[PDB]
């Protein structure tokens, strides 16, 4: 699975993590098994307009 | 053997923070086994907790949960609580109260009968 988020947001998107984007976008169960890769990419998904 | 585990209790806790888990137990066994947690780290692998013996003679606690766990068990009702002591903000996980059916735990690999699991997590 894909997704991009914020950096303020690294901590937010967490097995057992709440807010807007823990709760309301992207859910980990407690026992989850595999990884998550977060890389920034400023370059490309975020316009200098 | 067949053996049926009531096991109750729970909630939120918070960073030093304390449970009063419970474990009633109930059915036949092969051996009067030794009731306790059999809890793993959210993600982790199943870890043994805290033992508490049926005659309430034998007690066990690990590196990772001393300081801030303790078993016992009721002498009424025969319900096993885990009595708390400043719980840190790194126990959300899930605890489940396996039964050990043989009178000494040589090793706590082997599990005879599982029980219940207890999902409580630590924040404010």
């Amino acid at each position: 699975d894909s997704f991009v988020i914020r950096g303020n947001e690294v901590s937010q998107i967490a097995p057992g993590q709440t807010g807007n984007i823990a709760d309301y976008n992207y859910k980990l169960p407690d026992d989850f098994t595999g990884c998550v890769i977060a890389w920034n990419s400023n370059k490309l998904d975020s316009k200098v307009g | 053997s067949a053996v049926q585990l009531q096991a109750s209790g729970g909630g939120f806790v918070q960073p030093g923070g304390s449970l009063r888990l419970s474990c009633a137990a109930s059915g036949w066994a092969e051996t009067f086994g030794h009731m306790g947690w059999f809890r793993q780290a959210p993600g982790k692998e199943r870890e043994f907790v805290s033992a508490i013996d049926w005659w309430d003679t034998v007690h066990y606690y690990a590196d990772s949960v001393k300081g801030r766990f303790t078993i016992s068990r009721d002498n009424s009702k025969n319900t096993v609580y885990l009595q708390m002591n400043s719980l840190r903000a790194e126990d959300t996980a899930t605890y489940y109260c396996a039964y050990w059916d043989m009178d000494y735990l040589q090793n706590s690999i082997p599990v005879d009968y599982w029980g219940q699991g207890t999902q409580v997590t630590v924040s404010s």
